[PDB]
């Protein structure tokens, strides 16, 4: 049955989107603009043809400081190359050119577009970026939806890549494997074109934790890198891709279906203002005036209600809404990371908030935070491997495929992705660090860089449907 | 605005926790410390030394148009870009006045912007090294700091557990907490680096004021979280800290199982 | 009668109170006055050889005076062990081929630390190698082949020439070929195939040498549950070298066997050589009818099969082979004594998960993370814990093991009684409290004896297993302290997920594993788990509790580790009196 | 023109390795059979017998029983060879005492080996082969002190590097330094494990204790240690082996996880980091993930490994991390001048023998032979040796110049090729002493299309071309004998005649950056050694000090390594003489035995 | 999604204890998600598993 209950889509300033939204809406099998988003992720790769060009001209190919060596001064080596010196040394040239590919980045373009387009109408885009040096690519649904998989964009865009220079130089046979090692890096010796000039949003198809967790496998770095630092966008983001990656997962089904959809509505995407009502409320206090923020604003919209005294006067409250309780304490806790590193404005702290956000949340009504047990959980592994020898790394490494954040049931990695989005620069390996190329080319994708107004708009492009 | 009730507290132990979270109730000071011996003790800056700083000041860093980051006010070590720094604290198990988790619930009530891990043996909290500073005078000065059973240590913090030395003092392999005619001091800093003089803390708590202000359960004192007889006996005839424990498995077992089971619970 | 803890039921030792030579009672010691590493006969020993290994290889190594700001490790007392229950023992005193037979009822005691070390310990070590290196098939399948496309009758005859055959083969020789590379027979002496069946008639036709003997091994209510499974068929249970396994990994196994009983066929049955039934061979060994103690691992922590992560805990349960000793038949006075199986099956199941996975695969260092897991093994602790809420149960619930109706309600009364009592002890013995120094120990403690009272009980693994979770309230609201900075992760994700049934959330207890997501990467709790269902099916009257297969695989006298007593087995490397398998000195210089 | 053959006569000790093995002139085509008694013949096998019924006895069940061979045939009714490994007689360097054994007597054979001594399974030298290549993890330094110096603030300084590397040497095998009560290895188990650094800065290097230095002036000639610390530059690279013994317990992937562990310790302790500062996470992603180099690269499900397997490893990591190229063997052997076939046949040693024993059989397949009479042949008895000389000393004289400079046309490979393939050809032909030595028909196709690859590699400086020259002898071989190898053997090299210059998805890729995950490459023996050996050659004959990876090449220059990189074929013949001490045995833990 | 929603509506349509979750999850999904695969389970595609 639908998922017919009205929900108010507000915006990040407070003010509201779209009145009068059923919650069927904004899932992602209905919606169209959270469907177009994992359409985007499928169908885009960048095309890096500086980092092509340099790897052909010095032999700097693929990464880990691989080094194919030319030498051109053998002569000046002190070496004999001959036996006892009967013929002087002469140097050769085997593992390198000099293509210039980013000067005729506009031509190879055409050519690239021209050798993915299955229909001249069907949708295929190449654009030339960086002065050259980077294409952006989407290829079209018709060639996209051929298979079954979704790195068509990525395995078209490298062969297409390979054969259309080594055509429009007419290179010789030497070339090919060279050329390939240009755009393909060490494939097929790895699965991944592992330092290779061809990137997908996307992890390789073979680094998944279970069915379903593609659109898991995204680090918060790449999120807030594309939404460039706009707390709650990176937050929508986030929240939205891990609904669709639930969705996948067979999660957003049957007698949890409402429960999961709530949560990608009432935390990633403001559901009557819960988020910023909270975050201004609190703004000024610590993560227990949050606490306190929440529970007051469950109390005000009916959905929890004094269930029993205690001899002491200590209260136990009760869920009027079970599902709709779960989702006021997903929107508290990324309020209360808002607050809390907001505050310092360094995301260190999010692991710390995660946990003792839900864990003051239960001692303060009787009621179970989070995923029942899932927030604890991801607060207690979140904290550990962010500040110990084992594992893991700064918060923005993390994502809803990492073994240590994978569990909640996605309303963990929102809060990275809002916490990674108000530090100051207090990680070495921040944003810029493992994101600049993502942000910089998929950050000009105005879906991917601000999506709450574009579900909010799709919402209501189909709310009477429902 | 809805009101905090922080947690159940039918009896002295409860009570003692619930006044170390309430923000709303001031932790009375027990001890003066002077400028430079307070920061030679947290042992990350000394007196007059310029503030370090890991990022420019907040105002040059060109921070986005963001409507939701104006309605959190920056802290001031955050608006300066100080070093994020961490203070290590330890509670014995024996009848301290503030223990690990309540150090968790307090700091998240108490001060703005922090990062804060609870172990069984030591309790971090990390923040931009001004505004840790100023939360180090509440944990050092105040009645949750019993110098002979809460004690900072940055590292090699192992004592928590074991059994208290002739003085009734907790251990610390790099002994830098000391007795000396009486009183508690600090004859190495939390790091265990030298200190140009020692830091004086004072006396102990007597062991009766200890059982008194006391926020763990002991059952050698006749005090256990759980008394004989309270397994499988009904809510009523229980601690409240065990009701609300009952609860929160019963409500996260069907909740999980089912969400809609809990409803009216 | 005192707790096991401060008198061990026969010999009477004092495990807590050997330690420091006072009274654990009192919450006084002094500290800074044990000479450092001084008190260490081990540390001290390996601080003169690491003088040594400088000054002959031209780098420096262990140096205990570069310990952090000048103050040495052992400022407090450096704990010695007893292993649990050891006096209590009156079976097992065979010679195995890693040391003479035992004497049941021996004490261990006075262990160091670094003795209980997986990296120092060679009989945890061979523990694992031994599950690993198992390759487990039905023959039915090549048996049909041979008849059916090869046109040769299979009979007991023809099956003892090819198990003969791939007992030369397996490890040292070749049958078939001319001018033919062997192995040294020294270096895989650990190496041989054997066979199991329902078939009693087949059985007694069959050289014994080859036999994993069911009506011998087992009591005879299991060896009827065992034979009534396995049925009228053939199962090869095969064990390639230690060395093998040391080259590379545990998914050697099922291609080695498949290369070595393939030949074993073709030469038992005059095949020529390339003819198409070949491929039928391998096949059915590595995939077509197959079991393997682990499952394979998805790319972040890519394996193949057979690595500690992919084995299920009722695998790990199982493969324990504590279900069928006089201990735990007749231990609670003549009655079947679950809480002998729990203990025992944990002790592989907390060391291999731990110290053989999770540190020496998923992380590591020289410390094994040791004295986290020698807690649940050692001075009757975790014993006297779990043996209490059992006599709790019975005496509140007028009724045996196995025989509590499964209500959560009565998981949580058992639960809150067991944790009672933990901290109970915990809190009236300094001594004790300073033993087990590291909260995890005593959190992971209460919830193990809770679960395994639970378990043993009720006979349900997964209500056993939910009154593992919890503890965290118990033991938290009681502390005010859990364990190590990321231990409850798995506790309190499980208060929820145990009777969830979301996609990556609900999965019976005997089939969860370490790559269960929530258990993928903390110590402390596998092992328990382990424990607990292999006790809980101990109980309701069964002879394993997950697989029968694999009962049967490792019921065998020719296990370099005795699966049936492993904590004495830890103990007795721990005394550097375990001989393991996979050692080279047949073709290295004298030492 | 041609000397005469060096399987025949080696060059300085003048043993005839063919005749050696029948004590008959081999080019006569006579034996009789039958008539040596069978296993009796062997040492190896007559002493694996007595041992077997003492075995049998002990644990009650029977295992080797050569009277099993099939219809009462015992193996041994030919000659069961014996072998001398190829060049030892050529060596003058080397002679420093190893970790495994005292100092090797440069030019001293190792003859007579029984085919059992050279078994992967019973030889431990090749097994510290790999446990080396596999427990190694290399790490940029870089990211860790940037780390320290702006997020923790304090300064980085030679002073600390060395107390860095002091405190990780202490804790990488044995110890501990922040914790109370806490458990550590005997280091007697551990002896083996270690941790170094290099760069390419030279003040840098002279103010660190040179203990824990991996010396680039000192190990390679100035021409190689120029371009390699050019390619270093100004930074510093960690070189940290964990124990063997630990690797035995587990996988290479551990290595990466192990140092993520203790050099995170090492940091906090020299640094004097709170326990449980968040800048800890950034030292184990550094070390796992952030700025680091691995000997192998993660494989498929069917094949699933996490880093530092041996199936993960780059041909060119292989090629890389043989120490042959800064020997003064391959410096000035060849008359004064470089020598890129000694390269060649040493980097192609443990090449085959670690891809093909230590990977294809002890992962893949597997048993008790190792497959070992397969790869003995390719660095025994100078047969291949003679062959790639032939090849080299052959275009030297038509092109009228040295290594590495004939043209890298297509038609100049497929001429040395096909001279090449007519040289081996000829004297299997004309020896049947030489053709029944490797009765195998894989050893001699496989030798004769290495051959043609190590000359066109060394002849022009070009990898692929000389791999392309592999392949091509497939018609040059059929078409001659009407026989190829094994089954399976000419699977790679029927496809590979057109893989070597296609650009499709999984086919095109430059033969450095192949490996055993290259789908063609993912099954058969025979092969990889041989590539790595003309990808190292190669380089070597145009004047590089590396082929794919300057990190590795110097990672690899490091005398406590338990196994001698530099001289292969030698340390494989010290093992076969049970004279190489492995690391890894647990002794100081077990009964007296 | 096929697994999920025959686990959710076998618990629903038998009213099952909260014993059975576990149990009717194995039934569809087999060793899943100890295993990537839904190995041994009752839910079965043409298509190999995502990690193959
Ligand atoms: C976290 C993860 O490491 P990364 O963050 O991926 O480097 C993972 N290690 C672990 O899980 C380490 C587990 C053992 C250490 C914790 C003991 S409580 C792994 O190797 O795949
Ligand atoms: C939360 C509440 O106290 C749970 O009540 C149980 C004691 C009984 O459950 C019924 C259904
Ligand atoms: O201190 S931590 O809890 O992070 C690790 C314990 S070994
Ligand atoms: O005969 S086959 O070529 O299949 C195997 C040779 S080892
Ligand atoms: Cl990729
Ligand atoms: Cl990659
Ligand atoms: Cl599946
Ligand atoms: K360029
Ligand atoms: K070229
Ligand atoms: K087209
Ligand atoms: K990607
Ligand atoms: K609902
Ligand atoms: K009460
Ligand atoms: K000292
Ligand atoms: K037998
Ligand atoms: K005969
Ligand atoms: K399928
Ligand atoms: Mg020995
Ligand atoms: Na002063
Ligand atoms: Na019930
Ligand atoms: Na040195
Ligand atoms: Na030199
Ligand atoms: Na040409
Ligand atoms: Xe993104
Ligand atoms: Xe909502
Ligand atoms: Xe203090
Ligand atoms: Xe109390
Ligand atoms: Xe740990
Ligand atoms: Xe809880
Ligand atoms: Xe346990
Ligand atoms: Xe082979
Ligand atoms: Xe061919
Ligand atoms: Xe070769």
């Amino acid at each position: 049955a639908y998922l017919t209950e009205k929900i108010d889509l507000y915006g990040d300033n407070g003010k509201v989107l779209e009145s009068d939204i059923p919650l069927e809406a904004v899932t992602p099998v209905q919606n169209p603009a959270v469907r177009e988003l994992a359409s985007i992720f499928k169908r885009s790769v960048a095309v890096n043809l500086g980092g092509a060009q340099k790897a052909l001209s010095t032999g700097h190919y693929a990464n880990e400081y691989i080094h194919f060596p030319d030498i051109p001064n053998k002569d000046k080596l002190g070496i004999k190359s001959s036996p006892g010196g009967k013929y002087p040394p002469k140097s050769v040239k085997v593992r390198t050119m000099d293509l210039p590919l980013v000067d005729d980045a506009d031509d190879i373009a055409a050519r690239l577009k021209e050798r993915l387009q299955v229909n001249p109408d069907d949708g295929t885009e190449v654009r030339v970026m960086k002065k050259g040096n980077v294409l952006y690519v989407k290829i079209s649904e018709q060639l996209a939806n051929t298979g079954v998989e979704y790195t068509t964009a990525l395995t078209t865009t490298a062969q297409a890549m390979t054969d259309l220079v080594m055509e429009k130089y007419d290179l010789d046979f030497h070339a090919s494997p060279l050329v390939h090692c240009a755009f393909y890096g060490r494939y097929p010796q790895t699965y991944e074109f592992m330092g290779g000039n061809v990137i997908s949003l996307l992890a390789a198809s073979c680094a998944n934790e279970g069915p379903g967790f593609a659109m898991r496998n995204i680090m918060a770095n790449h999120i807030v890198a594309a939404t460039r630092k706009r707390t709650l966008e990176a937050v929508a983001l986030s929240s939205t891709l891990e609904a669709i990656g639930h969705v996948e997962m067979g999660d957003a089904i049957g007698r949890w279906r409402r429960w999961q959809a709530l949560v990608h509505a009432c935390q990633g995407l403001n559901a009557n203002n819960v988020v910023y009502d909270l975050v201004k409320e609190a703004g000024h206090g610590c993560t227990g005036d949050v606490v306190a923020a929440t529970v007051g604003r469950a109390l005000e919209d009916g959905i929890i209600s004094v269930k029993k005294t205690l001899p002491s006067g200590y209260k136990f409250y009760t869920a009027n809404d079970p599902s709709m309780w779960n989702a006021y304490v997903c929107a508290g806790l990324v309020a209360a990371v808002i607050v809390n590193q907001g505050a310092a404005r360094a995301a260190q702290g999010v692991s710390s908030t995660l946990l003792y956000f839900n864990d003051l949340i239960e001692h303060e009504t009787g009621l179970p935070h989070a995923g029942y047990g899932d927030g604890m959980g991801n607060g207690v592994s979140f904290s550990f491997f962010s500040h110990a020898i084992y594992g893991g790394g700064s918060p923005g490494i993390f994502s809803g495929n990492h073994i240590v954040t994978r569990h909640s049931k996605g309303f963990a990695i929102p809060v990275i992705a809002a916490a990674v989005s108000l530090d100051s620069g207090t990680a070495v390996y921040g944003p810029e660090a493992t994101s600049g190329l993502v942000g910089d080319i998929f950050g000009e994708v105005d879906l991917i860089r601000r999506p709450m107004e574009a579900i909010a708009s799709a919402a209501a492009e189909i709310k009477d449907k429902f | 605005v809805y009101q905090r009730q922080f947690l159940p507290a039918d009896d002295r132990v409860t009570k003692n926790r619930k006044k170390v979270v309430d923000p709303s109730v001031k932790l009375e000071k027990i001890r003066t410390l002077s400028d430079k011996d307070f920061l030679t003790l947290i042992g990350h800056r000394h007196l007059g030394e310029a503030y370090r700083s890991v990022n420019p000041p907040l105002a040059e860093i060109g921070e986005p148009e963001d409507p939701i980051r104006e309605l959190v006010p920056p802290t001031e070590g955050a608006k300066a870009g100080d070093r994020v720094c961490t203070i290590i604290m330890t509670d014995s198990v024996y009848n301290p006045p503030i223990a690990h988790y309540t150090r968790a619930w307090m700091y998240h009530n108490r001060f703005r912007g922090i990062d804060n891990g609870v172990y069984s043996g030591r309790v971090t909290l990390e923040m931009r090294e001004r505004d840790l500073e100023e939360a180090c005078r509440t944990l050092f000065e105040t009645e949750i700091c019993d110098a002979s059973r809460d004690q900072v240590r940055q590292y090699t913090c192992t004592g928590h557990s074991c059994r208290l030395d002739p003085d009734g003092m907790m251990f610390d392999p790099i002994e830098r907490c000391i007795m000396s005619g009486g009183n508690v001091v600090y004859q190495k800093d939390s790091f265990g680096n030298p200190v140009d003089t020692p830091i004086n803390m004072g006396k102990p708590l007597s062991e009766e004021e200890l059982i008194e202000r006391t926020v763990v359960y002991r059952t050698d004192r006749g005090e256990p979280m759980t008394r004989e007889g309270d397994p499988g006996a009904p809510d009523e005839e229980v601690r409240e800290a065990l009701q609300w424990s009952r609860r929160i498995q019963w409500l996260r077992m069907l909740g999980n199982m089912v969400p809609d089971k809990i409803k009216g619970m | 009668p005192k707790q096991l803890f401060l008198e061990s039921k026969n010999s009477k030792m004092n495990s807590i109170e050997m330690k420091y030579g006072q009274d654990p009672a009192i919450n006084r010691a002094e500290f800074h006055v044990y000479g450092g590493v001084r008190q260490s006969k081990r540390k001290s020993e390996a601080w003169e050889a690491a003088k040594r290994i400088t000054k002959e290889r031209g780098i420096p190594n262990y140096n205990p005076d570069l310990h952090l700001k000048g103050a040495q490790m052992g400022q407090k007392v450096l704990q010695t062990y007893r292993i649990t229950g050891l006096d209590r023992e009156w079976a097992g005193g065979e010679d195995t081929p890693a040391h003479k037979g035992w004497k049941p009822g021996t004490d261990i005691a006075g262990l160091e630390m670094d003795d209980l070390n997986y990296e120092n310990n060679p009989a945890m070590q061979q523990c694992y190698d031994d599950m690993r290196r198992t390759a487990i098939n039905g023959l039915s399948i090549a048996h049909e082949t041979i008849e059916r496309r090869f046109g040769k009758e299979v009979t007991p005859e023809t099956i003892n020439l090819y198990f003969e055959m791939l007992n030369h083969n397996i490890g040292a020789g070749a049958i078939m070929m001319e001018h033919t590379a062997e192995t040294n027979p020294e270096l895989v002496k650990d190496s041989y195939a054997k066979c199991f069946t329902g078939n009693d008639e087949l059985a007694d036709a069959l050289d014994q040498r080859f036999l994993i003997d069911i009506n011998k091994m087992f009591p005879k209510y299991q060896a009827d549950q065992i034979k009534a499974e396995v049925g009228d068929r053939i199962f090869q249970v095969a064990r390639i070298p230690t060395m093998a396994v040391r080259t590379s990994d545990g998914g050697l196994s099922r291609a080695w066997v498949g290369q070595q009983a393939s030949l074993a066929f073709l030469c038992a049955y005059d095949i020529p050589a390339g003819d198409a039934v070949t491929s039928d061979f391998v096949f059915t060994i590595k995939h077509g009818d197959v079991v393997f103690m682990g499952t394979q691992l998805p790319y972040r922590r890519a394996q193949r099969n057979n690595s500690a992560g992919g084995i299920a805990l009722g695998y790990y349960s199982d493969c324990n082979q504590t279900s069928r000793t006089p201990e735990a038949l007749e231990g609670l006075d003549g009655g079947i004594d679950p809480v002998k199986v729990i203990v025992e099956a944990l002790t592989p199941g907390c060391v291999i998960t731990d110290q053989g996975w999770l540190h020496n695969y998923l992380a590591g260092g020289s410390s094994g993370w040791s004295n986290y897991i020698i807690s649940v093994y050692t001075d009757e602790v975790l014993e006297d814990y779990g043996y209490h809420g059992a006599i709790y149960a019975m005496d509140k619930w007028k009724c045996g093991v196995g025989e509590v109706p499964n209500t959560y309600e009565n998981m949580m009364t058992i639960a809150e009684e067991v944790s009672r009592w933990s901290q109970k002890n915990y809190d009236e013995y300094p001594g004790l409290m300073e033993a087990h120094f590291g909260g995890s120990q005593r959190y992971s403690i209460q919830a193990a004896a809770s679960g395994a009272a639970v378990g043993a009980m009720t006979g349900d693994p997964d209500l056993g297993n939910a009154a593992w979770h919890y503890n965290t309230p118990l033991c938290k609201e009681h502390y005010l302290r859990l364990g190590f900075y990321g231990h409850d992760l798995q506790d309190q994700q499980n208060m929820g997920h145990t009777y969830s049934y979301r996609s990556d959330q609900g999965i019976p207890y005997e089939l969860k594993g370490p790559n269960y997501p929530d258990f993928a990467m903390n110590v402390g709790h596998m092992g328990g788990y382990i424990g607990i269902i292999a006790g809980a099916a101990h109980a309701r009257g069964a002879a394993y509790s997950t697989n029968p297969i694999i009962k049967a695989a490792f019921a065998d006298p020719n296990l370099q580790f005795d699966f049936r007593y492993p904590r004495r087995e830890f103990g007795i490397g721990g005394l550097r009196q375990f001989m393991p398998a996979g050692e080279r000195d047949a073709v290295i210089p004298p030492h």
